[PDB]
Formats: C-alpha cells, structure tokens, sequence
C-alpha cells in the first residue's frame, strides 16, 4: 500500500533442479536456469 | 486619422528523410508432452506500482 519495507532481490547465476529416476535410469526433471546481471542503462535514481 | 500598417513574413522548408529497420528473431524450445516450457531472453525494468 501507500505511496517502508525493504526486501532483497537475487541476481547472478541461479539453478533449480528436481529429478525423478526410473528403473532404466531415464530421468524426468524440471530445471530452472537463470543468468541475470545488473544493467546501468535501465536503472532509476528515485 | 486614416491609414494602414501591415506586412508579411515567411519561412522556407526543404527537409527530406528516410528510415529502414529489419529484424529476425529465431527462438527455439524443447518440452515434453504434457509439460510446459518458458523462455525469456531480454531484461527486466523496475516499475513503481502499489495498492
């Protein structure tokens, strides 16, 4: 609301893995891969 | 007293311009039958919005 609280935002290399394995060693997975850097061009001073 | 005081002014224009822009984007993806895949190549900008 309103118009404070301070939170934190992660940047860098982020990786999340959730595997599942079969009897034949087949792998079913959900994978998140993120690469994010800071950009001076689109930063706002407030 | 009977009279007149008047005149005209003018400007000259000879501006001429062109513009061309091209782009191709070729993303590619893989996903399993019944799954979902999301892909983003770009950036994030800060937006100041609140309840």
């Amino acid at each position: 609301a309103a118009g404070q609280n301070v939170t934190y935002k992660d940047y860098g290399i982020k990786l999340e893995f959730e595997p599942r394995v079969d009897d034949d060693n087949n792998v079913s997975m959900r994978v998140l891969a993120d690469v994010s850097d800071i950009d001076p061009a689109t930063s706002v001073s407030l | 007293n009977f009279g007149i005081i008047t005149g005209v002014l003018s400007t000259i224009n000879f501006a001429l311009s062109n513009g061309d822009a091209y782009l191709i984007a070729n993303p590619q993806l893989s996903a399993r039958s019944g799954g979902r895949t999301d892909f983003l190549a770009g950036g994030q900008v800060p937006i100041l919005q609140a309840l």
